[PDB]
């Protein structure tokens, strides 16, 4: 496994340049304010993002090391926290607002969860007032990936190591102290536990739409939504 | 059966 | 406020003594079901929030938040936090589910067996991981103030559990330091700690559920004060 | 509410 033997620097180079696009939803300017044009947009959305998400795990240092059934149990445990966690990251710099795509921009009053949707903004709020770098992010991403579905297994806790590492070694380039290292470490972290709320709590959203046939869900995206059941 | 057995691998 | 300046050795005698003692189940070996052992966890989890409740006013910072606060902290950690005392209980017993002291359950209703796989795994991930009671005090502390800092004019503090919080960090990384590990294993051990708080989360959140569905099916009844606990995820 | 009550006393 060369993740192990990568180095810091060569770790974030990596995951950055494994960056999945910020995909567009479908245009037409009127805003979404119903049920079935919401989610049927978002849908669009989500299942074009699984995609490049997928071909972005690929490029995750240790993910290829992985059984394919190790890989395709680890996407879908998380490929809706990751989903998530990118929609946060996308909506920093939009306070109250989140930003699925660049020309689709939504507000709290688009609740049609609500209790979700605040759950996202309040995420979001919170990567802002921590001035969440690009290099953390990436990271943040990459242990939500190997994390959350990690019940051979040495291998990824060798690699959730080495993203730990990584995570300090850049706070500490970041002029950070020796305390202000540990406690933004453990801040980032926490963050993930929300994540994961977000998530759960998601997927029976989605199960409940897909038991109402509102809107027409792609193939793939049902057997992910079908795999956490 | 899955579609993410073919996507793993493309 | 009494925390905050509270030292790291005080931070985990203070959480030390104010734990919660292991309580009975009614479980009789002679008698019989999945139905009537649910009710016997559910006797037991309802008796373990009573104690919960005052543990969680002797966390340090806890008290003061107003009162609506704590309301939420508990209604949206209670689960958590039996979780985590469960799986640490468990801790000696591979393969087992310590729930009591008379109560030591094996696998042996499908997605509660999923449930306690997730749980046997947390469970051997503390056992190989060799966690401490100090260290066990500390993240069942950060459930309580973590789990729903967020969920929540002007406010706030949230800030003070933010503070608090980064006090607890604070006191892990004392406990590592004196048990002789190098500043790099300090930082991957208190990763790997809180990364298990993303399954104790995710264990919490698919129990919720079938504790729903067991609501709206009777069978096994809830107590008055695990009704209203369960309604806040709802 | 029982929580309520209980975190009062
Ligand atoms: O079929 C779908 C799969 C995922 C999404 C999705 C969700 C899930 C449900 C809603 C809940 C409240 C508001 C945002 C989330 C996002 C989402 C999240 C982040 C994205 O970047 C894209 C879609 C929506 C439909
Ligand atoms: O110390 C603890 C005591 C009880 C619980 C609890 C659990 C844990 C075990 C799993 C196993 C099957 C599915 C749900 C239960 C929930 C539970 C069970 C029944 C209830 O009515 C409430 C909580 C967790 C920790």
């Amino acid at each position: 496994s060369l993740a192990l033997s990568l180095t810091a620097d060569q770790m974030v180079s990596a995951l950055l340049d494994a960056e999945p696009p910020i995909l567009y939803s479908e245009y037409d300017p009127t805003r979404p304010f119903s049920e079935a044009s919401m989610m049927g947009l978002l849908t669009n959305l989500a299942d074009r993002e699984l995609v490049h998400m997928i071909n972005w795990a690929k490029r995750v240092p240790g993910f290829v090391d992985l059984t394919l059934h190790d890989q395709v149990h680890l996407l879908e445990c998380a490929w809706l926290e990751i989903l998530m966690i990118g929609l946060v990251w996308r909506s920093m710099e939009h306070p109250g607002k989140l930003l699925f795509a660049p020309n689709l921009l939504l507000d709290r009053n688009q609740g049609k969860m609500v209790e979700i949707f605040d759950m996202l903004l309040a995420t979001s709020s919170r990567f802002r007032m921590m001035n969440l770098q690009g290099e953390e992010f990436v990271c943040l991403k990459s242990i939500i990936l190997l994390n959350s579905g990690v019940y051979e297994k040495d291998h990824i806790h060798r690699v959730l190591d080495k993203i730990t590492d990584t995570l300090i070694h850049l706070m500490a380039k970041a002029g950070l102290t020796l305390q202000q290292q540990h406690q933004r470490l453990a801040q980032l972290l926490l963050i993930l536990s929300h994540i994961r709320h977000m998530s759960n709590k998601g997927m029976e959203h989605l199960y409940s739409m897909k038991c109402k046939n509102v809107v027409p869900l792609s193939d793939l995206l049902l057997e992910m939504l079908d795999a956490h059941r | 059966h899955k579609i993410l057995h073919r996507l793993l691998q493309d």
